Protein backbone atom coordinates (compact mmCIF):
# COMPACT_ATOMS: atom_id res chain seq x y z
CA UNK A 1 0.00 0.00 0.00
CA UNK A 2 1.06 3.53 -0.56
CA UNK A 3 0.23 4.78 2.98
CA UNK A 4 2.51 1.69 4.24
CA UNK A 5 5.24 2.79 6.73
CA UNK A 6 9.07 2.77 5.39
CA UNK A 7 9.52 -1.51 6.88
CA UNK A 8 6.46 -2.67 5.30
CA UNK A 9 6.84 -0.30 1.53
CA UNK A 10 8.27 -2.63 -1.15
CA UNK A 11 11.55 -2.12 -1.92
CA UNK A 12 13.55 -3.58 -5.42
CA UNK A 13 16.49 -6.04 -4.75
CA UNK A 14 19.28 -7.65 -6.94
CA UNK A 15 21.90 -10.13 -5.72
CA UNK A 16 24.72 -10.20 -8.22
CA UNK A 17 25.54 -13.71 -8.04
CA UNK A 18 29.50 -14.08 -8.53
CA UNK A 19 30.70 -17.87 -9.97
CA UNK A 20 34.06 -18.79 -10.25
CA UNK A 21 34.45 -22.24 -11.80
CA UNK A 22 35.86 -24.96 -14.28
CA UNK A 23 34.24 -23.00 -17.00
CA UNK A 24 36.92 -20.07 -17.72
CA UNK A 25 36.27 -16.13 -16.42
CA UNK A 26 33.64 -14.20 -19.39
CA UNK A 27 33.21 -11.25 -16.53
CA UNK A 28 36.64 -8.53 -15.28
CA UNK A 29 36.95 -5.51 -13.57
CA UNK A 30 38.48 -2.51 -15.97
CA UNK A 31 41.01 -1.62 -17.61
CA UNK A 32 41.73 1.56 -16.55
CA UNK A 33 44.37 3.71 -18.60
CA UNK A 34 46.45 6.54 -18.39
CA UNK A 35 47.96 8.90 -20.48
CA UNK A 36 50.98 8.23 -23.42
CA UNK A 37 54.65 10.10 -22.13
CA UNK A 38 57.10 9.60 -24.72
CA UNK A 39 60.77 10.53 -25.26
CA UNK A 40 61.48 9.40 -21.70
CA UNK A 41 62.41 6.56 -19.58
CA UNK A 42 59.23 4.82 -18.12
CA UNK A 43 57.37 1.93 -16.97
CA UNK A 44 55.02 0.31 -19.22
CA UNK A 45 52.21 -1.73 -19.95
CA UNK A 46 50.23 -2.10 -23.20
CA UNK A 47 47.26 -4.80 -23.19
CA UNK A 48 48.81 -6.50 -20.43
CA UNK A 49 52.52 -6.48 -22.12
CA UNK A 50 54.61 -4.92 -19.37
CA UNK B 1 19.58 -25.31 -22.27
CA UNK B 2 19.20 -21.97 -24.46
CA UNK B 3 22.13 -19.76 -22.41
CA UNK B 4 24.43 -18.13 -25.31
CA UNK B 5 23.99 -16.56 -28.90
CA UNK B 6 26.47 -14.13 -31.03
CA UNK B 7 26.46 -12.81 -34.61
CA UNK B 8 29.62 -11.22 -36.52
CA UNK B 9 32.56 -20.33 -58.88
CA UNK B 10 35.99 -18.67 -59.21
CA UNK B 11 36.07 -18.01 -55.35
CA UNK B 12 35.76 -20.25 -52.03
CA UNK B 13 34.78 -19.84 -48.25
CA UNK B 14 37.52 -21.57 -45.48
CA UNK B 15 35.96 -22.36 -41.85
CA UNK B 16 37.84 -24.13 -39.22
CA UNK B 17 35.71 -25.29 -35.52
CA UNK B 18 37.53 -26.14 -32.58
CA UNK B 19 36.36 -25.92 -28.74
CA UNK B 20 38.53 -25.86 -25.45
CA UNK B 21 35.64 -28.39 -23.34
CA UNK B 22 33.59 -24.62 -23.05
CA UNK B 23 35.94 -22.05 -24.73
Amino acid sequence: QPTNGVGYQPYRVVVLSFELLHAPATVCGPKKSTNLVKNKCVNFNFNGLT
Amino acid sequence: NCTFEYVSFKNLREFVFKNIDGY
